[PDB]
């Protein structure tokens, strides 16, 4: 949303913590504040230098799409109709579903994420077994809402012109990106003999047991006078002394490091950062437990 | 046989299922353990050191799985005292062969030096259906009819002792009971 | 007005006056046990949180008997001041009890209790419509020996029989929906016992201001995380539209609300949501239905037994089911605004994002009420008029009446 | 069956009165059978709710349905008290940590990557000198295991039924055992073939 | 014919022994609402499927939507032979992965 008052244009970029008060001086910014929504009014503790307005949805609102969608509007002459979002396409103000007219409002060669990296980014994917039945989940959703939301009888348009804009197949994309420049990786935790596997394991869970606790705190204290690495990642607030307390109760030294810093060998660190789970790299000489490892609850 | 019997044994040997028959030696009224299912087989062969024992699981099939990895150690001193497939007023008899599984461990259960049911009973694993089902006092009372070569024994009467144990007559022999 | 006003005045000053001019055991200051539960905590207080945690434990450590209510809608950190000050409470040796007008409410603050209390010595139980006999006479109606230390229950809390070896804090969330035979005992242990009322209903704020001195209040609005608008698309009834976003729900194991309010009909609408989706646990619930199968049909439901909650407007309302996020309102212009947006409220308020559906019927066109009134839902003015009926309920609850005669 | 209070009134007994008068009672998972005994009373009561109802049984005399209930469930708390009343403790095992409870030092087998991951488990607990098992089912599936661990630099042999696991060596053995344990005060170690294999 | 064509088409003819066959229990009887229902129940609490018989397909919604009046929390489906095989095969797959509890 953006207000206009006099020599003044309130605005609230969609990819912004507060909105914006820009103040002109004949046809320049002359001064430019974050205020807000509450009381209207300047936050004057915040700065800003400048401010990009990206646009709000995924198009440009042109004469093209105001003609097009009023040749459009011939075809099929209440608010949840076809006609009315048309309508108000015509004179040019945008409306909720338009996302599903591209392919006859701005119909161009429809291109993918990989094109907009830079040349020669690879691609990793994670888990690529789970990526397919999701992108089988996503098409079969997909072409659902199509069916549901576009047919014959929903309009009072042809459904393959549409399906340029939906859902590409997992190997349609694999095939882009390597057709664009950049490598298709993969990372998976399944066994193959035909990829290269990494000398780390995962950590120790203690399931919310005492006895699990106790032997992976006796581990790291092993572990340290070993002269090896230890660290403890805590994402929670105020929960990275309690964890010294416990591994003191283990009878195992403890600090909490600065942010940033690695830990020392021979002493366990407790490091506050964001880590779902932890990590065992024995040619690092490492060992990483969270705060997740030690109660089985996420963040 | 017991396979398993000594792999278990070794198991034992631990001081925290040492510390278990410690306590129930002294039977208290109020003994709780906590532990993963895995050790649900340890647990119970921990307990049988000291007696007989019966052990109650959820559901039939983790009796089923409980009955038998404890026969991989313990052998013929396990048995199961399965579950009625019928609720106790549904209008439908359970199955012929769980009922005959039930008054066949019963009686063994009343008679643990007769070697004519099998072996001493140590621990009995049953289900919540089980242990809740309320049961006449005078099942083990029926007499069942042992046939063995010699014993003199009247054609009829056991012919009239085996319809009254609820065997159905026929010409030819098909199912059980 | 202003005589039938003074009626109202007169009786909050007296509730004011009786209660500060009786006698009242105050609470120590805060155990060192206290903090380290303010440790477990497994989020960041609000400035409006913990200025409340404060005001909540000023007057428990003063002398005076406690009344104080807290206001601000679902999702804040309003339960948790509860756990607080019923831990400073019971860690100076008095009890607690929290009494609900819903069981699905007992069941979710007592899980919220037990949750955080663990790891420390409180022992807490909970006495609701379905528990035992076993558990509630023995262990929840059995006390007077002090065995439990807080208890969440229900107006059975409040049958002939209940006693409490030094009880010194109740809290009631949601006080206005209690019966008129409940609200007169509530009502009456205040001045006796400290208490702490929550509520969601919001009054306006020349009223928080108005009675600052005769009922203490201390409201929240910081938001811990920021609550994105639900998607709402409004327009004609269409079976493969509303399969498609029920089924979009089933897939992420999420639930969903299916509006239906004559209950005359109200299972024929079910079997055509079946029909829909046959994939689907579709149950209905609604007021004219007898009390035990509505708490058990919504017991099962946030126990997520069924999928899609085919009820009314004042079932729904009444329901806290974070994982129902998808909202179907069939003939929506049935509905007054502030029904729609009070419908809406309660879908998508968590993390996860939500989708309602207010959908007109396809064989009759639209009437020359409600033609803008949909499209004023559609917009992110006009809704302004229904946002004020919101406030006026709430005045009705921390006045005591409801005057209808004169708000005309 | 359905008849029985009524073709043979006599006092109901329970399981708990057959078992050896020393006999304890040890329930698995002991919140999961109060919820199954909450579900086997509702069925139960179901069952005789519909199955002799007044709409089912023949007109001009109805069918003592609270006499009925003399053969019904007991309920979960009736059948503890009756058990401890007869000289039968009732004990408890569990898997969610209780605090008033006493916690066994015996962790669950790691096994749900997870194949090479755990054979170089066991050949690093195996090379430490300490006690290890594997438990196959089948005793063809256990030579498989002696050189699927062998084809890893580890050795592995097959244990007599009822004999004891060597010191340092692992080893496959025919058994019914479920799921393995890992319990460090024995430094002990067994691993089945139904956690092992995907199966 | 096994042996009379023992030449032109062997056979491994193997077969469950009645010995280790546990039959099914067979209820014979009126039809009852409450029978019915309390027995579909009891399949569904052990995470069971049911079949529900049903030949007259132009009355088949008519079935499934009685026994949804009779056990409503449950997930029914139909599937006969007059319909496009996609929805058929569709159908099926589903029950087979629980996707439904009576077919």
């Amino acid at each position: 949303e953006f207000a206009v008052r006099g020599g003044i244009l309130d605005v609230f970029p969609p990819t912004a913590e507060h909105p914006v008060r820009v103040e002109f001086w004949g046809d320049e910014i002359s001064e430019m504040r974050a205020f807000a929504i509450a009381d209207q009014r300047s936050i004057p503790e915040v700065p800003v230098q400048t401010v990009v307005a990206v646009p709000c949805r995924e198009l440009l609102m042109t004469d093209d799409v105001r003609e097009r969608a009023a040749a459009l509007a011939a075809e099929h002459p209440v608010p949840g109709t076809v006609p009315d979002m048309l309508a108000k396409l015509a004179e040019g103000i945008p409306v909720d579903g338009m996302e599903a007219l591209l392919p006859l409002l701005h119909p161009i060669e429809p291109t993918t994420l990989t094109r907009h990296l830079p040349e020669g980014a690879p691609v990793l994917v994670c888990d690529p077994e789970k990526v397919r039945t999701r992108a089988a989940d996503l098409i079969k959703t997909g072409r659902e809402f199509l069916e549901a939301s576009w047919s014959t009888a929903a309009v009072g348009i042809d459904l393959e012109a549409l399906g340029a804009s939906g859902f590409v197949t997992f190997e349609e994309a694999r095939e882009a990106a390597r057709e664009g420049g950049h490598p298709w990786w993969t990372l998976s935790q399944l066994s193959d003999e035909s990829a290269v596997e990494l000398d780390i394991r995962s950590a120790p869970s203690a399931r919310g047991s005492q006895h699990n606790l106790e032997e992976i705190f006796a581990m790291l204290r092993a572990h340290v006078a070993t002269g090896g690495y230890a660290a403890v990642v805590t994402p929670g607030i105020g929960t990275a002394h309690r964890v010294v307390e416990q591994l003191g109760e283990a009878d195992t030294a403890a600090t909490i490091l600065e942010p940033g810093t690695a830990p020392k060998a021979g002493v366990v660190g407790v490091l506050k950062g964001p880590l779902c789970s932890g990590v065992v790299l024995p040619g690092a000489n490492l060992v990483i437990i969270t705060e997740t490892d030690l109660t089985g609850n996420r963040v | 046989q017991t396979p398993i019997a000594g792999l278990v044994e070794l198991a034992l040997s631990d001081p925290s299922l040492q510390d278990v028959i410690r306590r129930a030696a002294d039977r208290p009224a109020d003994l709780a353990l906590v532990g993963p299912a895995s050790a649900r087989v340890l647990v119970a062969a921990a307990l049988a050191q000291n007696g007989p024992l019966l052990v109650v699981a959820a559901t039939g099939r983790e009796a089923d799985e409980l009955t038998a990895e404890l026969r991989g150690v313990f052998g013929d001193s396990v048995a199961l005292f399965p579950s009625w497939e019928t609720l106790p007023h549904e209008r439908l008899s359970p199955g012929v062969e769980t009922v005959g599984a039930r008054l066949m461990l019963l009686r063994r259960l009343a008679r643990p030096d007769d070697e004519t049911l099998g072996a001493p009973l140590r621990v009995v694993v049953t289900t919540t259906r089980s242990l809740l089902q309320p049961m006449a006092p005078d099942l083990v009372d029926i007499e069942p009819v042992t046939l063995s070569v010699g014993a003199e024994m009247e054609f009829e009467d056991v012919v009239a002792r085996l319809v009254d144990l609820s065997y159905t007559r026929v010409d030819m022999v098909g199912k059980r009971g | 007005a202003r005589r039938a006003v003074r009626e109202i005045a007169s009786e909050l000053v007296a509730l004011y006056a009786k209660r500060q001019s009786a006698p009242g055991h105050a609470f120590g200051p805060d155990t060192p046990w206290q903090a380290e539960m303010e440790d477990a905590f497994g989020f960041t207080e609000t400035i409006d949180q913990l200025t409340a945690i404060q005001e909540v434990k000023s007057d428990m450590e003063k002398p005076v008997p406690m009344d104080r209510v807290i206001c601000g809608d679902v999702g804040y950190g309003k339960t948790e001041i509860a756990v607080r000050a019923a831990f400073k409470a019971v860690q100076d040796g008095k009890q607690v009890a929290v009494l609900v007008p819903t069981t699905l409410l007992a069941d979710q603050h007592l899980q919220t209790f037990t949750n955080r209390m663990a790891g420390f010595p409180v022992t807490v139980k909970g006495l609701s419509r379905f528990t035992d006999p076993a558990e509630s006479r023995a262990v929840i109606e059995g006390l007077k020996d002090g065995s439990v230390d807080v208890v969440i229950g229900t107006h059975r809390l409040l049958q002939t029989g209940v006693t409490w070896k030094d009880l010194g804090l109740i809290i009631v969330d949601e006080e206005q929906r209690f019966g008129v035979e409940h609200k007169e005992h509530i009502k009456s242990m205040r001045t006796h016992v400290d208490v702490l009322t929550m509520s969601a209903t919001p009054i306006p704020r020349t009223l928080e201001m108005s009675l600052a001195g005769i009922r203490e209040m201390s409201t929240i609005l910081t938001p811990p995380e920021e609550r994105y608008p639900v998607l709402t698309y409004v327009g004609p009834h269409d079976d493969k539209q509303v399969a498609a976003a029920l089924r979009r729900e089933l897939l992420r194991d999420g639930q969903a609300f299916y509006i239906h309010n004559r209950v005359r009909t109200i299972d024929e609408a079910a079997a055509r949501v079946r029909q829909l989706v046959p994939e689907a646990r579709v149950v209905v619930a609604h007021g004219q239905m007898n009390e035990e199968t509505l708490e058990k049909t919504v017991e099962g439901f946030w126990n997520r037994e069924y999928d899609i909650l085919v009820c009314t407007t004042i079932v729904e309302t009444g329901l806290d089911i974070s994982n129902a996020n998808t909202l179907i309102v069939e003939r929506a212009d049935t509905f007054g605004l502030s029904q729609l947006h009070q419908l809406r409220g309660r879908v998508g308020r968590s993390r996860e994002r939500g989708y309602a559906y207010f959908l007109y019927p396809p064989n009759k066109p639209l009437t020359e009420t409600a033609y803008d009134r949909l499209a004023t839902i559609a917009q992110n003015a006009g809704m302004a008029v229904a946002m004020k009926d919101l406030e006026i309920r709430g005045a009705g609850n921390v006045l005591g009446a409801e005057q209808s005669g004169h708000v005309a | 069956e359905a008849l029985l209070p009524l073709l043979h009134p006599i006092e109901p007994t329970t399981l708990t009165r057959h078992l050896p008068e020393g006999a304890p009672v040890l329930v698995c998972d002991p919140e999961k059978v109060r919820t199954r005994a909450a579900d086997l009373i509702k069925t139960g009561r179901e069952f005789l709710e519909a199955s002799w109802s007044t709409a089912a049984v023949g007109g001009d005399a109805p069918i003592d349905l609270e006499a009925l209930g003399a053969s019904g469930f007991v309920t979960f708390e009736e059948a503890r008290e009756a058990a401890r009343e007869g000289g039968h403790p009732w004990w408890t095992l569990s898997q969610l940590s209780d605090e008033s409870a006493v916690e066994l030092d015996i962790r669950s087998a790691p096994s749900a990557h997870n194949l090479e991951e755990i054979f170089a488990m066991l050949r690093a607990h195996v090379a430490t000198g300490g006690y290890a098992a594997v438990v196959t089912p089948g005793i063809g599936t256990a030579h498989r295991v002696v050189e699927q661990l062998g084809e890893a630099d580890t050795a592995a042999t097959i244990l007599e039924p009822g004999t004891a696991p060597k010191a340092g060596v692992v080893g496959v053995l025919k058994g019914p055992l479920c799921s393995g344990v890992v319990l460090p005060g024995a430094n002990l170690v067994i691993i089945t073939e139904t956690d092992l294999t995907g199966n």
